[PDB]
């Protein structure tokens, strides 16, 4: 019935793109560039957060098929995004994502795009929707950072401070392969534990059981703490050598 | 672990011939070299679309991925054509290959259905539709000519090409033109566009009562036309019967000729009381009234109907044509 879209930790050390020859660095570089990418010119265009989430889950599960030796990224990630503006029900004209896609590459970034760059992405989606097996229903960890946000009770400050900052770990986790790994339902449940030790914040103190440690156990289910701190140790690895502010 | 589609190739189907023009390609019948089913292809061509892949298409692979059920119409896979980037080349449907479709058979002449033909048949009808709008969605072209039936004698719904999700939630509003114009409730001819999952049941409602009759209830050309025949039959609509029917944008517009009685169970007293009984809760103006897709499986033209027990039609074998 429905596919398998997640892969271990060793799954994701034999890319076509690493049996290829490219080295893990590498592609962890081509993949923060393309989410980034899509990122960029779905928010240039008036895209919101569903929209270019969705662009990037696809990006990340191409190239889980496919070697970037054998694709630009670029490139992908147009289609990517020009896929998902349909999908979402917030579609954007192939012409205005290329329009958009020309005024942040330069010019040897936009080379991959080469002579007819319209043309060169339609072909593309054949391939792409091929690759995803037409399954083009995907949730995102938005929506559940704000729905298990919502049945907490207690400072109203604290509560929305620890929101904020979890929503930017989640554009973070993005550039990640995390969803590659987790389903989104776990991915929002660990960056409110990672904003909650940044903070300080005592977040079983806001819910219905402030005698019980594990908050979490009330919004998804066997998930242990270890899991937890896989998540949160690949997130502020973004933030090492100073990559971003946090 | 093998549900991936789009990878197959067309030429693993033996095309036997075109049956019908679809919405984005012709649709052709072919039976499968692997397993020997008879099955159909919803082409969708890709060459020469200013968008690409069709997002009408993409709205129907999205829901059709989610409605699992003996009457929705389900999707085996999705096969391509021969490649090798690059090429040009177009995508498949793949969908069980039922015998007939409903408005076929009643312009045929040539069968007739019995109560307990139309039991069952409304029966599958009902259970698949609540099955899709306890999903929260709305199929918007309920007609005969969407309404397939094997041999067999099981009923399926046919394309969902209008179908959308439905925030039971909060009313937000929907799309209006939707249905052909024999099957659409009044509400969406006076121009409602916060409509709930009764525009339905007011089509099937014509389903039921076409049955009877082999011939549609409601034949007219314009909205305007339309409002006419049916308050003719189902009365005319107005606050005593339906308190919001003051709020819709066509209302004192689209006023009908006279203010008519309704005299339905009068033209339809040769259908069974029960199966009438049913009829009248179904065309009911005011969609708040109109009984909803699970009040129809408990009624009582409905509620001991017994699919396990029920003879095959007098179905021919003999499809018209090929
Ligand atoms: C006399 N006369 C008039 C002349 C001869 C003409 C003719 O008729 N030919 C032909 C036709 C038709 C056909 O067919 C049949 C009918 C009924 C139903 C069916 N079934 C079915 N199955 C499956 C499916 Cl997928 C389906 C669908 C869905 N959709 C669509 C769309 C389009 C098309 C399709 C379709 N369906 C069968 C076949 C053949």
């Amino acid at each position: 019935t429905k596919p398998c879209w997640y892969w271990d930790k060793k799954d994701l050390a034999h890319t076509p793109s690493q049996l290829e020859g490219l080295d893990p660095a590498t592609e962890a570089r081509y993949r923060r560039e393309g989410a980034r990418f899509i990122f960029d010119v779905g928010t240039r265009l008036g895209l919101h957060y569903d929209t270019l989430a969705t662009g990037i889950i696809y990006f990340h599960r191409f190239y889980m098929f496919h070697s970037f030796k054998q694709f630009p990224r670029y490139v992908t990630g147009a289609c990517c995004l020009f896929l998902a503006g349909k999908v979402e029900e917030t579609p954007k004209k192939c012409k205005d994502i290329i329009k958009t896609a020309r005024s942040l590459l330069n010019d040897v970034q936009f080379g991959q795009f080469g002579d007819d760059p319209k043309e060169e992405v339609m072909v593309l989606e054949r391939i792409l929707l091929q690759t995803i097996k037409f399954d083009l229903q995907v949730e995102h960890p938005y929506q559940f950072l704000l729905k298990y946000a919502k049945q907490l009770k207690g400072d109203k400050n604290k509560i929305q401070k620890l929101v904020q900052m979890a929503w930017t770990f989640v554009n973070d986790s993005l550039c990640t392969t995390l969803s590659l790994q987790w389903e989104p339902e776990i991915i929002a449940v660990a960056v409110m534990y990672l904003a909650g030790r940044l903070c300080k914040f005592e977040i079983q103190e806001w819910t219905s059981k402030p005698m019980y440690r594990r908050w979490w156990e009330q919004f998804v289910q066997d998930v242990p703490v270890d899991v937890l701190e896989d998540i949160c140790h690949q997130i502020l690895d973004l933030y090492s050598q100073g990559k971003q502010q946090m | 672990t093998e549900s991936d589609w789009g990878k197959r190739c067309v030429d693993k189907f033996d095309i036997i011939g075109i049956i019908g023009e679809g919405t984005y390609g012709q649709v052709y019948k072919a039976k499968d070299k692997d397993t020997g089913e008879l099955v159909a292809l919803k082409k969708v061509r890709l060459d020469n679309e200013k968008e690409g892949f069709p997002i009408t298409a993409i709205r129907e692979i999205k829901i059709l991925r989610q409605l699992i059920h003996r009457s929705v119409v389900n999707m085996k896979e999705i096969v391509t054509d021969k490649q090798d980037k690059k090429d040009k080349g177009a995508f498949y449907l793949v969908f069980e290959y039922m015998d007939h479709d409903l408005m076929g058979l009643l312009e045929s002449g040539l069968v007739h259905f019995s109560e307990d033909h139309i039991k069952s048949f409304m029966k599958q009808l009902m259970e698949g539709l609540e099955y899709c709008h306890k999903k929260n969605f709305l199929h918007r072209d309920i007609k005969c000519s969407n309404i397939l039936l094997n041999n067999s004698g099981q009923i399926k719904l046919a394309d969902f090409g209008l179908a959308r999700l439905y925030n039971s939630e909060e009313s937000r509003p929907y799309t209006n033109k939707v249905i052909t114009l024999w099957y659409r409730p009044p509400e969406l001819l006076l121009g409602e566009e916060r409509y709930t999952p009764a525009i339905d049941v007011w089509s099937c409602g014509c389903i039921l009562g076409e049955l009877f009759t082999k011939k549609p209830i409601f034949q007219a050309n314009l909205e305007l036309a339309q409002l006419e025949l049916i308050s003719r039959l189902c009365g005319s609509p107005c606050p005593a019967v339906w308190p919001d029917v003051i709020k819709l944008p066509y209302f004192n517009t689209m006023k009908p000729k006279k203010q008519y009685r309704r005299r339905l169970r009068e033209e339809f007293s040769f259908i069974p009381s029960a199966a009438l009984d049913l009829l009248d809760h179904m065309l009911t103006l005011d969609p708040s009234k109109r009984c909803t897709a699970e009040q129809t499986l408990q009624s009582d033209f409905l509620k001991d109907v017994e699919l396990s027990k029920m003879a095959p039609p007098d179905l021919p074998h003999w499809q018209d044509c090929h």
